[PDB]
């Protein structure tokens, strides 16, 4: 079994050897990393939220009502901060709005 | 903090919410090239500690306290923080720079970060308050031994981002991230798992955070660990690449290695060549070393006489970081005496291999060598099966991974996860062309161009800073559970904060150790003990320990229990020694001579030559000068020799005691020596095995000697008189 | 003897003017090459014992117990020879096949025999008597074991051909006999020593016996142990070549080989090359290995941990005899329980480095190399010292012997020994022309030729034989001392041979182990701690280690204590199992399908997870394929989904508790699966932080799981109940 | 100062350093054992008389009565064999009746 499987390997250096199992993980690894770079997440958009001021509490709030409203492509940190400019408020107003449930008809205007 | 006085837990728990971390990212040990200490040089030392705890056997040499070069770790997490605190500084004296808190079990499912103190399970509840407490707490504790000291937890499960992003604000400095332990262990869907690993792992690059993997896992789910080592390869190689490519250093990517088996496996032969292959195949990592845990029992010998054997697989290879396990951990939730065991056995063993490599090296062309090419053989097999099935995914789905078979072999028994499946299946969203998202360390797509090409570097410039630019902004939530919180636990045992009682991990939870032999079999040594130490008035009592000393002769049994009582610290009774080189010196400077013998007409002659022969320290090895006349000696010789030979002193042996002749020949001496006016300027010392000290001095002569009298005693004695007759 | 029943000390001293010995001199073990137990191949193996008990650990590979090539010894000397061959049993089953008798303090000095069975001090009192019963017991444990088991004592002091004499008349199957030890650390006259060893020696090469010579004393002896490497060099080669000219063969000549230092020195660093030049100086000599105890202290995971080193010290060079030492040596006279450690000990870690040479080798160049030569130069110029210093008489008059300095170096603190002086000075005599003695195995000059030219080589002829050709010749002397033997020993404990108590080395001597952790300074820890243990009902209480954790947090104390009470068997209530493997089996066999959840409003997840993930140990692991429905499910819902999905167990957690919620679920559960007519075809198994099994049955489900639940447990139940049902 | 002592032995082979080292362990240890040869001690008598079949207590009592009367020189197993020859009777009933006192006249002459 192994002793066949590994026929084709027998005549590489330690070098090519490594070379070799490098190579092939990048190429394991690089549709995972394209997945990350298209989309996101309930978690990535929270902690996006997070890094922009909001609790934990209001992140989440904010984060279930942008899914409800199927904007998640859009950005929830992007959301509050269109809301706030559009408003003319400040980023912890626009979303604590949002969070209560204000706003959301003028982001899907 | 003052290194007499108790940590404040109390006054550390205050004005959290003003706290900010002195410190971020991950320290290494640094290297002290050719250090003195004490009488020996050292060649693979770090820097000394400002205030430690040495080794017991330090007393030999000096009290010095070498560390190893290797970061190490101790595990501490025991539902309470609070109590943990107290625990991380007796760590710390111990040489531990590397504090790891294990999570409150399952905290992986917690969709968003939890806030406050609840208690936790097999773990610490991890919230912004609790790590702020504990890197507060940290901050004190390595000023005092003078060495920073790396914090570290976990960012794993469905919300590595949001966890990531406390840790990076509050200055955590070391975390395991690995989207296959997701996956694989905790059933994660796979889609989401790796999206926000993406952003998780740019977080902890950001905040220069070392990143320990989760290849441990793999160790604990084999069913013969050591034919798990190709799977582990992978599973290292797929979270280092990963990594490096999201904008990790490989100077920050640390490798999880364990060594696969223990005795009676042939242990170092097995798992010495599948260290050796790692490090080559993975030159530029770190290796972070970790002791096992799956071939363990309830014995603390054999776990740490195994955790050598560990510790001598890092001396031979190579480990950045020696994480280590209590020797307690198979036998129940570990104490504190236990981490401190762990430390000093990490500490003692590396030590005492200073400089093995500059003595010993690898055959690295034989049969480890051999062995080392095979093994990277079939990892890069396992790699082209994943490919040739299509991609991470597929293989997970075809169930490659936690299968018991030694690769290419595969006994179909592995954990196969759905592609759809998982908590938090269907949680992912594309981006569209106009997504943004106005924050630093941000991984994927992020259009900022749509409001300002300038800012594309900084998104964090369109709000004037983000948490990670501006600490102000950080909204600090304190509790929200009234009744499950540290401020009511800590209320419960304030009482304990002059009376006194023993604990294991939490303040007077009781708990002591109770081991004994029955010379019974052992199931009935076990009920048996049991009963012994109900009789010894100990609650809640559990046998943890069993072993077998031969199935009729007798059992050894350990158990737990409860002290259910206390002490008042003020009730105790504590009454208010020169040293061997101070006796040695004083006789040097101002030489001694004896007269001895065994008086009489008795004949036993051992008693004296013990107290004086170098053999079982007798008084010889100080230096005194004896001349010794041999046994059935009457009392004038010795008195006579005394004189003749110019004695500092006489020492006399009593052996037989029949109608009191001991006492009677000690009068005898005593009068004698007064007779012939010598007694003011004599020492004179008596001994046997019915002598009572007490009795003897009542006979006239200076000091009496019984049962179990040393060289050191004798030595003493005529050391101070000679003092005080001066 | 039976396995299951106890060795019968008063049988065994029974007729022993009877007893011969079974068979002569020293036995080593038998190598396996290449051998197979269990899953493994051992390189540096040798026969398994026919019983034994294996490592704790080694339960996971099938209980298999490895036996180690070296000879490994166990001290076992505790006063009470009676009790002591208890110990010997323990100690066999654990892999010991060397078993040393240490004599009772300044046996040396007897000059002669002592006869019968007295009480000893810090060893036993060497006897016939004694020694029969020692011999005998052993020729019952080694049949048991399946493997010959070494006696050893020691022949030193002023009687050694007395004592060679009775040993090789006995069976003894090996020795210590050093004429420098009696001479250097004992003040035995010189010229008498040496005489006398020619005798002893050559009694002892008749006998077949191994010896062990006396250097090990030397490091115990020295200020700095890492100092007293050439004077060790020059005492074994003494006693090495004077032991091959008196016609001992090299392969018995054992030297007693200590590494020098331990931790916090760099000790293998100091110690290897010491060793490797030793095993070259002496290559055709056998090297009996010892471990420290001169750099030890009252941790028995300090001394443990060093231990390891010492036999890793060994594995690099070379171990005929591979000696251990208790853990506890430094704290206690040694327990039964802690030679069982040491034995286990040293089997652990060289069963760990089997094979270790083949795949690690010495650097002898360079460093190792440099280091080595210099020792041999140093040794050499010793020995050139002693030889311009007229000889080794006068060397020892001149003090070279136990100095301080590291040769050359000498501090002038040695001790002297006069060639006049000490115990037996003037008892030489000269032969005349026709001096004879009609015995075998005398060294010295024998004027047999007088009587019969033809028996000049067997001078025992001249009286047909002497006890070593027939030994009914042999006086055997029960007892001289009619209150102080054995037999008024035994009768004081005739009650405990169904009445039990703890013991450590004498029958019932009721000595017990506390360890615990006090949150205070070491001195107040130290008080307290006694305090606590009369509180537990402990007599005799001592403290016999302190461990600082942290000066303020808190210290580690342990200490014996005597339980003044004994327990009746009869009087004990004890009642009267299904493995990982049988359920793993079951399941694969017919497979096993459960539909989950957590159910009513509840969205506490993690409880559930924990055991079906495979992490901790979840029904995952054993191969159970789950459908998880998640949180906040209705109970129809899972009862209608485990019918859609053909499901042969639900499972449903119930976490908020408040109202009885959970219970009411539970019910809920069981009638919804009676109203669709399944309930007698399903199993239904329920958990939850506030469920009790009991209260959980009672609502009409088959299993109840609270706090603590594992993944073992609840697959245990379903597949014992699955079973049940058919 | 090492350094200085060793100067002599700085050119020597391993072989020839081991060697020498032998020769003079053997030069130092060869008075000791012509010591052995031609002398003997109270212990060594005593140990002749256990192999001759006497008790300890027996032995001594010989060995005592052999160094009373100046005649160690002559071997205690060689004065029991002597008088048990003379006397016509057994080794044991020799050295019971000289432990005794008898025979030590008939010994010395
Ligand atoms: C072995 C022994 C002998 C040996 C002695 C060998 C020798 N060279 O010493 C022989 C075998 C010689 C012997 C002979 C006899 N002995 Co005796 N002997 C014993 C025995 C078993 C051991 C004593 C011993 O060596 N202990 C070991 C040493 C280390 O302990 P130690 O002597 O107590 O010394 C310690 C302390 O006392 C102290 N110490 C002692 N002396 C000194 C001096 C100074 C200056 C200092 C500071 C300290 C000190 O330090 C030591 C701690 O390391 C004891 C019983 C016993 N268990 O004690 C009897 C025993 C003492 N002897 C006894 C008897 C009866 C005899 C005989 C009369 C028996 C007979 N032949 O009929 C003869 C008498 C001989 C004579 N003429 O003196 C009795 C004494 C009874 C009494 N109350 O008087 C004893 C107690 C046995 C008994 N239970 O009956 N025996
Ligand atoms: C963290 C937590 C939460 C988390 C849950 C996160 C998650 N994804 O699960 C969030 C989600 C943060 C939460 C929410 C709330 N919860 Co909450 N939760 C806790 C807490 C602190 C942890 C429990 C835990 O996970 N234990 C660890 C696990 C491993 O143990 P376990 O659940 O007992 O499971 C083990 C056994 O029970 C058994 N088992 C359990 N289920 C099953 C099922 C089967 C088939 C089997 C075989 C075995 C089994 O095996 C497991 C392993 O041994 C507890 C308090 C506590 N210490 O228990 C409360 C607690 C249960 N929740 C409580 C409360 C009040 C709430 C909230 C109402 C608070 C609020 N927001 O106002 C909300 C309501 C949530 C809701 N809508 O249902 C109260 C419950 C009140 C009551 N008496 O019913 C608790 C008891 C805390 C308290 N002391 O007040 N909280
Ligand atoms: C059971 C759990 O849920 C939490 N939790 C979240 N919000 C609240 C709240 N308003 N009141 C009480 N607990 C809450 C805790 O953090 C707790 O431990
Ligand atoms: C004190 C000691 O002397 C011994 N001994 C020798 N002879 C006798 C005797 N006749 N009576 C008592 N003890 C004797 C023992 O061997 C003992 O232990
Ligand atoms: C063991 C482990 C955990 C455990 O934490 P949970 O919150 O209970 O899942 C987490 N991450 C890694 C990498 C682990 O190895
Ligand atoms: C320690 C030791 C002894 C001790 O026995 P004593 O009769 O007390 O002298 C004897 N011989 C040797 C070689 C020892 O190392």
């Amino acid at each position: 079994d192994f002793q066949q499987r590994r026929a084709h390997l027998a005549n590489l250096s330690d070098e090519e050897l490594q070379t070799r199992f490098w190579e092939m993980a990048e190429k394991i690894v690089d549709p995972l990393l394209d997945l990350g770079k298209k989309n996101t997440t309930p978690s990535i958009e929270r902690s996006v939220l997070l890094r922009m001021g909001f609790s934990s509490l209001e992140a989440k709030a904010i984060v279930d009502k942008t899914m409800d409203r199927g904007l998640m492509g859009k950005g929830a940190g992007h959301i509050v901060y269109k809301i706030a400019k559009e408003k003319n408020i400040s980023v912890r107003e626009a979303g604590l709005a949002l969070s209560e449930g204000k706003y959301w008809d003028d982001a899907i205007q | 903090l003052r290194v007499n006085e108790k940590l404040d837990v109390e006054n550390i728990l205050k004005d959290l919410d003003k706290y900010t971390p002195k410190r971020r990212g991950w320290t290494w040990r640094q290297p002290a090239e050719n250090l003195q200490m004490g009488p020996f040089i050292y060649k693979d030392a770090s820097t000394p500690l400002e205030n430690s705890v040495a080794l017991p056997s330090a007393k030999y040499f000096g009290d010095i306290d070498p560390q190893p070069l290797p970061v190490i770790t101790t595990e501490i997490a025991s539902g309470r923080f609070e109590d943990d605190i107290r625990r991380m500084r007796m760590a710390a004296w111990h040489g531990a720079d590397h504090i790891m808190v294990i999570r409150t079990a399952g905290q992986s499912h917690y969709d968003g970060l939890i806030e406050g103190t609840p208690q936790g399970i097999g773990g610490v509840p991890i919230t912004r308050k609790q790590v702020r407490a504990q890197r507060k707490a940290l901050d004190l504790i390595e000023e005092e031994v003078g060495r920073p000291i790396n914090y570290h937890s976990y960012v794993s499960g469905v919300a590595g981002p949001d966890i990531a992003v406390m840790f990076a604000e509050e200055g955590v400095n070391g975390a395991h991230q690995d989207p296959q332990y997701n996956v694989l262990y905790r059933n994660i869907n796979m889609i989401r798992s790796f999206i926000d690993a993406c952003e998780s792992k740019t977080i902890m690059a950001w905040a220069d955070m070392a990143q320990i993997d989760g290849a441990h896992n793999a160790n604990a789910t084999a069913r013969e660990a050591w034919k798990v080592m190709p799977e582990l390869m992978v599973q290292h190689a797929l979270n280092s690449i990963f990594s490096l490519k999201v904008g990790m250093k490989k100077s920050n990517i640390c490798l999880s290695t364990v060594p696969p088996t223990a005795p009676p496996a042939p242990s170092m032969y097995l798992d010495l060549p599948y260290a050796v292959a790692l490090r080559e195949m993975f030159e530029g990592y770190r290796m972070r070393a970790q002791m096992n845990t799956k071939y363990m029992e309830a014995s603390t010998r054999e776990a740490t006489v195994t955790h050598v054997l560990n510790l001598l697989i890092s001396k031979l290879t190579r480990a950045d970081i020696q994480s280590t396990i209590t020797p307690d951990e198979g036998r129940n939730v570990p104490w504190h005496i236990y981490n401190i065991e762990a430390c000093d056995t990490a500490k003692q063993a590396l030590i005492g291999m200073d400089g093995l490599m500059d003595m010993v090296q690898l055959k690295r062309e034989g049969v480890l060598g051999d062995t080392v090419r095979e093994l990277k053989e079939r990892a890069v097999l396992f790699m082209e099966e994943i490919i040739e099935a299509g991609g991470y995914f597929n293989a997970v789905e075809q169930g490659f991974f936690v299968d018991s078979g030694y690769y290419p072999e595969r006994n179909g028994d592995g954990i196969a996860r759905q592609i759809n499946g998982g908590i938090g299946a269907g949680t992912v969203f594309e981006r569209d062309e106009d997504y943004m998202a106005p924050v630093t360390a941000h991984f994927g797509y992020n259009n900022v161009k749509q409001y300002d090409e300038a800012l594309v570097s900084e998104p964090s410039k369109l709000i004037d800073g983000c948490t990670l630019e501006v600490p102000e902004k950080i909204v600090y939530i304190d509790e929200l559970d009234e009744n499950d919180n540290v401020n009511v636990r800590m209320e419960e045992t304030k009482e304990f904060r002059s009376m006194i009682k023993p604990e294991v991990e939490w303040q007077a939870d009781g708990t002591v150790l109770l081991t004994m032999f029955l010379p019974t079999s052992k199931r009935v040594a076990e009920f048996a003990a049991i009963e012994f130490a109900k009789k010894m008035n100990l609650e809640e009592v559990e046998v943890i320990n069993r072993e077998v000393m031969q199935e009729a002769e007798g059992t050894r049994i350990e158990l737990k229990g409860r002290v259910p009582f206390s002490i008042d610290i003020n009730s105790l009774v504590i009454p208010p020694i020169l040293s061997e080189d101070e006796i040695r010196e004083d006789i040097e400077k101002t030489p001694l001579k004896i007269v001895a013998a065994t008086v009489g007409e008795d004949e036993h002659s051992v008693g004296l030559r013990e107290v004086i022969d170098i053999k079982h320290g007798g008084i010889e090895k100080y230096g005194v000068e004896v001349h010794y006349l041999g046994t059935s000696v009457p009392v004038e010789k010795l008195v006579d020799a005394a004189i003749e030979l110019k004695a500092d002193a006489i020492l006399a042996s009593t052996i037989i005691s029949h109608d009191d002749i001991h006492y009677k020949n000690m009068k005898r001496i005593h009068e004698l020596a007064v007779e012939k006016g010598i007694r003011d300027k004599i020492m004179i010392g008596c001994g046997g095995t019915q002598v009572t000290p007490e009795v003897a001095v009542k006979q006239g002569v200076d000091a009496g000697f019984g049962r179990g009298s040393k060289g050191i005693h004798v030595a003493t004695f005529l050391v101070k008189k000679r003092r005080e007759m001066r």
